[PDB]
RNA sequence: GAGAGUUUGAUCCUGGCUCAGGACGAACGCUGGCGGCGUGCCUAAUACAUGCAAGUCGAACGAACGGAUGUUAGUGGCGGACGGGUGAGUAACACGUGGGCAACCUGCCUGUAAGUUGGGGAUAACUCCGGGAAACCGGGGCUAAUACCGAAUGAUAAAGUGUGGCGCAUGCCACGCUUUUGAAAGAUGGUUUCGGCUAUCGCUUACAGAUGGGCCCGCGGUGCAUUAGCUAGUUGGUAGGGUAAUGGCCUACCAAGGCAACGAUGCAUAGCCGACCUGAGAGGGUGAUCGGCCACACUGGGACUGAGACACGGCCCAGACUCCUACGGGAGGCAGCAGUAGGGAAUCUUCCGCAAUGGACGAAAGUCUGACGGAGCAACGCCGCGUGUAUGAAGAAGGUUUUCGGAUCGUAAAGUACUGUUGUUAGAGAAGAACAAGGAUAAGAGUAACUGCUUGUCCCUUGACGGUAUCUAACCAGAAAGCCACGGCUAACUACGUGCCAGCAGCCGCGGUAAUACGUAGGUGGCAAGCGUUGUCCGGAUUUAUUGGGCGUAAAGCGCGCGCAGGCGGUCUUUUAAGUCUGAUGUGAAAGCCCCCGGCUUAACCGGGGAGGGUCAUUGGAAACUGGAA
């Protein structure tokens, strides 16, 4: 860039982009061994609900998802 | 509660799954030379069940989009 | 006619043709195409300076100029009042106007304004012809 | 924001302003809301019509007004008329 | 609702051509005094020399500077998505108007209800090292938070549910039980006793609202058929995932539909509207300036960040184009304001200030703002004012002309009297300014009370324009008029010179030795700081005729039929309400046209108020006519 702000909300967004990127693929990975679990009809996808929820809720809360997005998953989950 | 638009036509086919398309034939004014011009205009209606058949009188009413083109729903077949 | 006639067919007016069709045509180097833009003068090259003889009744020489426009059109231009300064590779500045007299020309040559020097000796209507007040 | 404010009007060096809602977003002589009065800083009194039944809803959703807007309200007598609404 | 000229020997018709009006973002020619209001790259969305256009917070944080205030380069928050530009693309839910979302979002703003509990780990800055001219890059070590990550308690978030009241099928609203999740932060300030308490600015959850957006829909607005077929996730369905959200949005499987002569598909063109110009009106043309919406920021694509972008002055990548280099390697996008080149018939100052209005940040002071206020230039337009006023003759000098007597320029001049709009000189010198902040205090809600908050009244305060407008005096007719035409159409005629030559001309047409038609002089007419020409738009043009034309001979009846589609359809009864007609409600923004008031020395201009405008929509009525039905 040219202006003094620019550069620094490019950093702010490098970095923002990390974190954010770093938790939605740690969502997802739980929402696919839960997925995968349910689809064997195991013992684990229960807990796994859980998990999945409990990450689904924490990122409506850091802002990195939205919360009927959010809602939506696990009414989709539950349905497994 | 605030109300919907609701029409009256004429079906023209059935190939279609579960659903018609009603044509509704109005007269208006030539814009120019004020003569009456039959103006139509076809709309695909939910049909629930595949209930209408070719030739049927039929009554529709709007409602969410249903499909690419549907944005209309079968409300009472008013005549055969 | 019917009305259903006039339906099937709205009306359908003259199509109208100017005086001055190369007033009102552009150009553009980069696309080498022509753009429509209404304009009263554009300004020229003479290629040929030369006489005409004129149509029945008349008689007289007329003096005009074949130019080549900005936008590349080749017109002929009368070169009205009593003498003038121009010569071949003279720029000039062209407005419309019709000389009856003289079959091929269609358009004037502003007199006074580029490398077309005022009007020798001119008193009245100076405007026309380009002499300053004295 | 939703903001009460001016609206520049008139011609130059004789200026005139309607009393506009509007957004901070819009421009100054953009789109509104809704106008709901008018004013002029040429006269000896400065002459201010309000209709204060609208100002007084737009401040209750929450529009708030300029500082030179809140000084007309109040030598209008409608800062006071706010707050003896919020006083309930 | 005005017409005139032009075809003929003449006439009537037909038919064209031109003209008399109005308007321009205008240009050009001649000329040129001023004031007010406005307008000013329409062409090359061609390229950019330079400068400034988006910053802010020290009451978030740590370091450094400093003799406690203050300053900073950094981390962090908000804003950068507004404001500003242009009209490239775009023939479509892009736009207008009117609805729908039980199928959707929404930081900052307001209010209501709860809550800011305890901990952890790093990371810039910094210091070193190496690179590199230097910036700037890496690698190691140290460090703070309103930066980040955990937990407990809390969901009107999910899942299991049951009751009440309902809608428009999908369904909605309210209530309650069970289970599972989801939060935070401080800063300043006061007081207290030291624990505490506590105002404000912030933070977190939910609810409402307002505001801003999103999706869908009816209808409406462009030419071409010397463009008739188009489509293949294309059309529907069952499942699934995806978006803030419905949906072929996408995926898999099934069927083979769907659109289209009511003009699909394709080509060229164009931002759409409010509105502007014209017109008796219907209509014709336009989409400058002003406002709204849309689209696009060298071209193409893509995402991240964020409430909001797929971002004018952000990122990545590809492509074009350009610049600096120390030649190792770096950087960039004016359709932001000025400006430059180029193109073009052609369009502005590389100006001042944030005093105002409005926006961003901040607790605020304040900072930032080429938005905006203003000033500059251009007679580009609209309005206004002048460039003297009076008096002054059978009538000067001079010019033109002379029927040589006169006639005219002409009361014009001269001469006399007078004035100072303007000019100049010297003096005075408003509005626009509200405030904010701060200092005082009077009342409240809330407090253990203070602080603080809200409100009332005073004080104080800051002007770019600008010593600009405006006003007073003094002096001077003194310095301030030009353009076009004069055969008819059409206002206004003579003389000379020329001799179908030179030249004129919007149409008809002038000029070949006696030219009101050419050139010049005088005089006249029309206008006047403008006049004329050119270009474009409407009208006149009933010359595309819906209003409002016609086809024997003038242009115009297919050479004639058979006939799909479409258009049109005998008489009567019942039925409806598709069309028609009608009452109510809602809206059709402001500005602009129109009417009524007011203010600028009037005017232009500006303000206030009203009215109008829709083949507008919903709802409720009539059945005469068209249409549907028996
Ligand atoms: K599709
Ligand atoms: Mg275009
Ligand atoms: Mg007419
Ligand atoms: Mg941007
Ligand atoms: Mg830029
Ligand atoms: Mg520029
Ligand atoms: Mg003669
Ligand atoms: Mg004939
Ligand atoms: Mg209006």
């Amino acid at each position: 860039p040219n202006i003094k702000s620019a550069i620094k909300r490019v950093k702010t967004a490098e970095t923002r982009n990390s974190r954010n990127a770093s938790q939605r693929s740690a969502m997802r990975t739980a929402i696919k061994k839960f997925d995968e679990a349910a689809a064997n009809n195991a013992d684990n996808a229960k807990d796994l609900y859980v998990e999945a929820s409990k990450k689904l809720d924490s990122a409506v809360s850091k802002g990195l998802i939205h919360k009927n997005n959010a809602a939506r998953n696990k009414s989709r989950l539950a349905a497994k | 509660r605030n109300q919907r638009k609701v029409y009256t036509g004429r079906v023209v086919s059935d190939k279609m799954d579960k659903t018609i398309t009603v044509v509704v034939e109005t007269y208006k004014k030539h814009g120019l030379y004020g003569k009456r011009v039959k103006y139509s205009k076809k709309f695909k209606a939910h049909d629930e069940n595949n209930i209408a058949k070719t030739g049927d009188v039929v009554r529709i009413s709007e409602t969410r989009p249903l499909s690419a083109t549907k944005h209309f729903r079968l409300l009472e077949v008013v005549e055969e | 006619p019917t009305i259903n006639q006039l339906v099937r067919k709205p009306r359908q007016s003259k199509i109208k043709k100017s005086t001055s069709p190369a007033l009102n045509k552009g150009l553009n180097s980069f696309k080498r195409e022509l753009t429509d833009v209404n304009s009263p003068q554009k300004r020229g090259v003479c290629t040929r300076v030369g006489t005409m003889t004129p149509k029945k009744p008349n008689s007289a020489l007329r003096k005009y100029a074949r130019v080549r426009l900005s936008n590349g059109i080749e017109v002929t231009a009368y070169i009205p009042g009593i003498g003038h300064n121009l010569q071949e590779h003279s720029v000039v500045l062209i407005r419309g106007g019709r000389v009856k007299d003289l079959p091929g020309v269609r358009y004037h040559i502003v007199r006074g304004a580029l490398d077309t020097a005022g009007v020798e000796n001119r008193g009245q209507s100076r405007s026309k012809y380009g002499t300053k007040k004295p | 924001a939703v903001k009460i404010r001016l609206k520049r009007i008139g011609s130059k060096k004789k200026p005139f302003y309607r009393i506009v809602v509007a957004d901070s977003r819009f421009p100054r002589d953009g789109r509104s809301i809704e106008t709901i009065g008018t004013y002029n800083p040429l006269l000896d009194p400065v002459e201010v019509k309000i209709d204060e039944e609208a100002t007084l809803k737009w401040m209750h959703n929450g529009a708030k007004p300029s500082d030179t807007v809140r000084n007309l309200l109040s030598r209008e007598g409608i800062m006071e008329k706010f707050h003896n609404q919020k006083l309930g």
